């Protein structure tokens, strides 16, 4: 929530329903990230 | 370097010269003799620009009321037949059976939706229409995202069918009335006659996105003006997806804005600033939304939201009363995210009797509480919108305009009201046409008053085209010369009817679009814009015309006599032409139509020419074979009698012109007498000229070619070989030299182009014209423009014999009015000849205007086309320049310096014409640029905006506001 929260301000009209912006989808993003599932794709949205 | 008299003794042994040359071989004495040595085949009427102006002041009346009580009856049905309507839903056993533009017509498809079943129309050509076309029955237009069948359009176009019956019932009586549509609040629009879409869906690749709701004759009868004035929230929350929404449903907001309605931007984050440089409600017309539409864009997100300084701002922009304002609906919308607070102060004072109404628009996927907005829309009166995505914002930006037409359709019958739209391209590529509009209203169970849920919406509003070329069939120019024109004007200074308005949309700014970033097959949209042309800017303005402008505004009557400069026909020359005007109002609209006459034109000539030989004997003289012996004979479009057509190949015209004589006598009982006769009476006033004048001096040396361009459109040029390089206008109301001819009263020279193409330079040469000038009974008339086409190369040996030709001591030129250059001694300036001479050697031309010699005015031309820039054609702005002389004084000696050097220049004029002559050292001995003075359509984008509405134009607004019934609903949202 710290690093990603209110970041993910992009102007695309695409959907990065895995974010960071409350607390119960922050603990769903890092439950999704300790099982593997496409975990790297959520890193991406945190580079750009 | 020569004195000053041998100038003035030089130039007076070849002023003398040319005009000898122009007077002895075009023939203005002989044919002032002709036109008064026979006196008796015509007569000399008068224009008399009072009853003139009247008279044409009431056929616009009655065809726009014509066209009204047409409105009105199909207004009355479609009230009547859908307050009988049953709302079934069973359409796939009774089918509506309809005709359905922008479907493939071909047998074999059969694509059979549910619900509905198609017609194959016939599909005649036509005349008044420049498309097939079906008078069996009405055509269907419905939008491309809204389907079809479903039962909110299936049921539309059940009851809507009855009006195929009144369609029929107007145009049996009217025919000549053009397209006929009822535009539904459904989106659906059925016109009569039925013909195929101009964009069909998916049969091309570009797609129509046009819908009935955005249209503006549909908005200015859905409704009334309306002070609007967008806020937008510019809080870091709406950063993101949501911020790039907001600023396309402005843009889309605004589109829905009209003319009449005034609108301003405002934007807060903490603090409320204004989106840009206006700070007031402005007018919303083409220009200014175009500014407005260009710092929407550039907003960033940043900052704490703040609904109580935004919505202080936005009610004292409400109430500035200073500034020239619709007074009408004021009304406020909010784009925003999500909000914490509801700002209960606010609207406690700024709103306590809720005058305003308040809109608020929740846009994007976002988590944000709607719950505060939703109050505060509801508090006022106002509505609800979300949009979440781009095919969202279409609907949404047009929709608050059912909420807006409320209180007009509680006025009952005084809100049925018909209005004429702003000129506009149409639709279906009919050309420039107004549109006046209807509004019909939902009654169900009026007897009895049993629902009124919703009975305050309208179903939709009827519309009527009334195109361009049926108003100027109103106002006949032919009698008067081709200085005389008619001007119609709105109460908004726009001029309805002008000789300047064009086709080509107004357009604003310098067009800059990337190709780097347009994929090659999408299709954007292409324009929908109003041509709004203002009277002011149709014109050269002055201080006496924006008293004339401002007093026909205002509805009054009156004349007005004033010297004033005409603008050239092309865009190189301004006259001083002494001119009247004179305006009165249609009485049945808010236009008011003028009248411009130049004084001499007060007369005109009638023919009276009626005997069996002399009709007879005028008629073979325009006979193509024949003119062996009476020269290249031209002929004018004139919609002489309505069967043969103006066809732009002239050689076909004039044979379908000539037939027609021969096989039927010039009575012709569906075609006018006068315009035929006259030019009949002119071909034997140019046969006479041409057989026993110009056919004796077969060659004079210095003469190329020679012309009478007349009235009654019978150009003739001498020698057939000299005809092919005639490349004027063949119509005498359109030729740019005929109309500078009557304004001067002395020998014209006209400046051949300069690069172009075709042969116009040594091959025709330059020209003079000399308009003929008659006296009756004491009455002054000018018939016709004698002229000829000179040689280019023998003038110069006259000029040669202290100019050696190719000289390095000193270079002199003969400059026609408007700086053209026309010959040069030096040979290195007369190859590039009919060039404006500040391209040439911009150090003198410059020096020039300073000294009083020359004059100027730029002016702006609102509808030219020009190349984008990177930042095929589209619409712009260009600014164009015409230079004149504006100091009578014969003489002007001096010497111009331009650092370390002199340069002795004498300037002397001849008299009698327009030239001038001048004489200057060598450019050469003193190396000097300034820069390049040029004279050209030149793009630009002025005159800037913030300025011109510090100080707006005068304006007249609707007398009719409808607004606030106390027993409006106020309860959805
Ligand atoms: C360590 C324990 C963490 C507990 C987190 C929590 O209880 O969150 C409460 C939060 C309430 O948020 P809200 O509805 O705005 O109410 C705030 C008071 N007005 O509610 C939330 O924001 C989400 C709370 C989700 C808690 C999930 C617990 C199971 C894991
Ligand atoms: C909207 O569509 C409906 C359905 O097609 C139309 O209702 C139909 O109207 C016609 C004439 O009004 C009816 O024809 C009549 O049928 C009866 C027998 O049912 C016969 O006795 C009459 O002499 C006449 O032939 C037709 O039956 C009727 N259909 C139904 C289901 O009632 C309606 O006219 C359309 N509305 C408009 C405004 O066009
Ligand atoms: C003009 O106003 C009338 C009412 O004043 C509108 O008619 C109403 O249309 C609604 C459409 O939603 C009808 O409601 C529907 O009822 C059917 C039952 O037949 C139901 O299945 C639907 O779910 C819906 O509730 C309603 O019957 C009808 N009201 C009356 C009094 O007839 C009419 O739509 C307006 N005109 C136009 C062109 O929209
Ligand atoms: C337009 O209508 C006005 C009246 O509203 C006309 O003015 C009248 O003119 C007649 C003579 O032409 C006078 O007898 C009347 O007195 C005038 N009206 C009034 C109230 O004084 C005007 O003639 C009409 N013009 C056109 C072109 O239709
Ligand atoms: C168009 O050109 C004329 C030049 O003949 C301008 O008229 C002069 O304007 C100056 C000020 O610019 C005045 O001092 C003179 O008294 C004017 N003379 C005449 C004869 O009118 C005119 O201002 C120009 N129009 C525009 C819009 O610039
Ligand atoms: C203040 C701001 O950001 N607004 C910008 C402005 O800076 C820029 O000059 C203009 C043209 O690029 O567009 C807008
Ligand atoms: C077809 C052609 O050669 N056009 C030329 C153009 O390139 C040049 O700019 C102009 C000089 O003003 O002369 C002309
Ligand atoms: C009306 C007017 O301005 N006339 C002037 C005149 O006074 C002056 O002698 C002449 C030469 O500069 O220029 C012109
Ligand atoms: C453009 C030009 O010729 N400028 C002259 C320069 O050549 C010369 O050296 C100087 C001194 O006489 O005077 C100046
Ligand atoms: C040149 O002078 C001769 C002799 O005066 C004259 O005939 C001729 O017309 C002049 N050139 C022209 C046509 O300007
Ligand atoms: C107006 O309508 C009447 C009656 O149909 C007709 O005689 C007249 O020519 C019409 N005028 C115009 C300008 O259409
Ligand atoms: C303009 O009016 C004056 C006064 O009536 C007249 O002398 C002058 O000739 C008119 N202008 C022109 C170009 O004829
Ligand atoms: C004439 O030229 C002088 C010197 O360049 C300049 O000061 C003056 O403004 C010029 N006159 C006009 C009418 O511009
Ligand atoms: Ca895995
Ligand atoms: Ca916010």
């Amino acid at each position: 929530m710290q690093l990603f929260g209110g970041r993910y301000d992009f102007e695309d009209t695409e959907v990065r329903r895995s974010n960071f912006d409350n607390f119960p989808q922050a603990l769903i993003s890092v439950f999704q990230v300790l099982t593997g599932e496409d975990w790297n794709s959520v890193m991406y949205n945190g580079i750009m | 370097f020569p004195s000053a008299v041998t100038i003035k003794s030089w130039v007076d042994k070849m002023q003398e010269d040319l005009v000898t040359l122009a007077k002895t071989a075009s023939g203005v004495h002989q044919l002032v003799d002709i036109y008064e040595k026979y006196q008796d085949l015509y007569t000399v009427e008068p224009n008399n620009a009072r009853q003139l102006v009247e008279i044409a002041a009431r056929d616009i009346e009655k065809l726009l009321s014509n066209r009204s009580k047409a409105l009105v009856r199909l207004a009355l049905e479609a009230e009547k037949v859908q307050a009988a309507h049953q709302w079934r839903e069973d359409f796939a056993s009774n089918e509506v059976v309809y005709y359905n533009a922008k479907d493939d017509l071909d047998p074999e498809k059969n694509d059979s939706e549910p619900g509905s079943q198609r017609i194959k129309p016939v599909f005649i050509d036509d005349a008044n229409f420049r498309r097939q076309v079906s008078y069996q029955h009405a055509a269907v237009h419905i939008p491309t995202d809204i389907y079809e069948g479903s039962t909110i359009v299936l049921n539309e176009l059940n009851w809507t069918s009855a009006l195929d019956d009144v369609f029929k019932k107007n145009r049996e009586e009217d025919p000549s009335l053009l397209w006929q549509v009822f535009g539904s609040a459904t989106g659906l629009a059925r016109y009569y006659p039925a013909s195929p879409w101009v964009d069909n869906s998916r049969t091309p690749n570009k797609i129509d996105l046009y819908d009935v709701r955005r249209r503006p004759w549909y908005i200015q009868g859905a409704a009334s003006p309306k002070d609007m004035l967008i806020l937008v929230d510019v809080s870091g929350s709406v950063s993101g997806l949501t911020l790039k929404l907001i600023r396309t449903s402005v843009s889309e907001m605004l589109e829905t804005l009209s003319d009449d309605d005034f609108v301003n931007v405002a934007s807060f984050n903490s603090n409320a600033q204004d989106v840009s440089c206006f700070q007031h409600l402005v007018q919303a017309n083409v220009r200014n939304k175009k500014v407005l539409k260009d710092a929407v864009n550039n907003i960033t997100a940043k900052g704490i939201t703040d609904y109580k300084k935004g919505f202080s701002f936005a009610f004292e922009q409400l109430l500035n009363y200073n500034v020239s304002r619709a007074n009408c609906n004021k009304i406020i919308m909010l784009f925003t995210d999500g909000g914490e607070e509801r700002a209960q102060e606010i609207f406690a004072k700024y709103n306590k009797d809720k005058k305003v109404r308040v809109f608020t628009f929740s846009v994007g996927q976002h988590n944000y509480d709607r719950g505060p907005i939703q109050w505060m829309a509801c508090e006022n009166k106002g509505y609800y919108y979300e949009i979440p995505s781009i095919g969202a914002i279409r609907i949404n930006t047009q929709e608050y305009l059912d909420v807006l037409g409320r209180p007009m359709v509680l006025a009952g019958d005084k809100a049925k009201q018909v209005q004429w739209t702003n000129v506009y391209l149409d639709a279906l590529e009919l050309g420039l046409v107004i549109t006046g509009t209807l509004p019909v209203f939902n009654i169900t169970g009026q007897f009895e008053n049993k629902t009124n849920l919703k009975n305050q919406l309208i179903l939709g509003v009827m519309g009527v085209d009334v195109s361009l070329e049926d108003i100027k069939r109103l106002t006949p120019r032919f009698t008067l010369c081709p200085n005389g024109y008619y001007f119609a004007i709105d109460p908004n200074g726009y001029v309805l009817l002008h000789p300047n308005l064009q086709p080509k949309p107004i357009g604003v700014g310098i067009p800059t679009i990337n190709l780097r970033k347009r994929r090659p097959n999408v299709q954007n949209p292409k324009s929908q814009e109003p041509v709004t042309l203002d009277f002011l800017d149709a014109e050269l303005e002055n201080d006496i015309k924006v008293e004339i402008r401002n007093k026909m505004i205002d509805g009054e009557s009156g004349e007005k006599t004033f010297r004033t400069l005409v603008k050239s026909q092309d865009e190189r020359y301004i006259d001083k032409g002494n001119r009247t005007y004179t305006w009165t109002p249609v009485n049945g609209t808010d236009y008011s139509l003028a009248l411009v006459l130049p004084t001499y034109s007060f007369y005109y000539i009638k023919a009276k020419i009626e005997e069996t030989i002399t009709q007879a004997r005028y008629s073979e003289t325009l006979k193509p074979d024949n003119f062996e012996e009476s020269g290249y004979t031209f002929l004018a479009p004139r919609d002489y009698c309505s069967d043969l057509k103006p066809s732009d190949n002239n050689t076909e015209f004039l044979l379908n012109f000539n037939e027609f004589i021969d096989r039927k006598t010039p009575n012709n009982p569906s075609c006018n007498t006068d315009l035929i006769n006259r030019v009949l009476l002119d071909a034997g006033f140019t046969n006479e000229l041409v057989q026993n004048y110009w056919s004796k001096q077969k060659n004079i040396k210095g003469v190329k070619a020679r012309f009478v361009v007349t009235d009654g459109g019978i150009t003739r040029v001498y020698p057939k070989e000299a005809g092919e390089n005639w490349q004027e206008n063949p119509e005498t109301y359109e030729d740019s030299f005929y109309k500078r001819s009557l304004d001067n009263d002395n020998y014209v020279f006209t400046a051949p182009y300069f690069n172009k193409s075709g042969p116009g330079a040594y091959e025709s040469g330059i020209m003079v014209s000399k308009a003929v000038e008659i006296y009756i009974q004491g009455k002054l008339l000018k018939p016709a423009v004698v002229g000829i086409k000179i040689d280019v190369n023998s003038w110069i040996e006259n000029f040669t014999k202290d100019c050696k030709r190719n000289s390095d001591v000193m270079d002199c030129v003969i400059l026609d009015d408007g700086g053209f250059l026309l010959m040069a001694n030096h040979d290195d300036y007369t190859n590039q000849i009919g060039r404006f001479f500040g391209e040439i050697d911009p150090s003198l031309m410059r020096h020039l205007v300073n000294i009083s010699v020359y004059a100027f005015n730029k002016s702006y031309d609102y509808q030219s086309v020009c190349e984008p820039g990177a930042a095929s054609k589209q619409s712009c702005i260009t600014e164009q320049t015409q230079y004149f002389f504006d100091n009578d004084s014969k003489s002007f000696s001096g010497v111009l310096d331009c650092g370390n050097c002199s340069r002795i220049f004498h300037v002397e004029k001849l008299m009698n014409t327009n030239l001038i002559f001048i004489m200057v050292e060598s450019k050469g001995t003193c190396p000097c640029d300034t820069r390049l003075l040029i004279q050209a359509e030149q793009t630009s984008d002025g005159p800037d905006p913030c300025d011109m509405v510090k100080q707006p134009r005068y304006r007249k607004g609707p007398d009719v506001c409808f607004d606030n019934n106390v027993l409006e609903d106020y309860t959805d949202c």
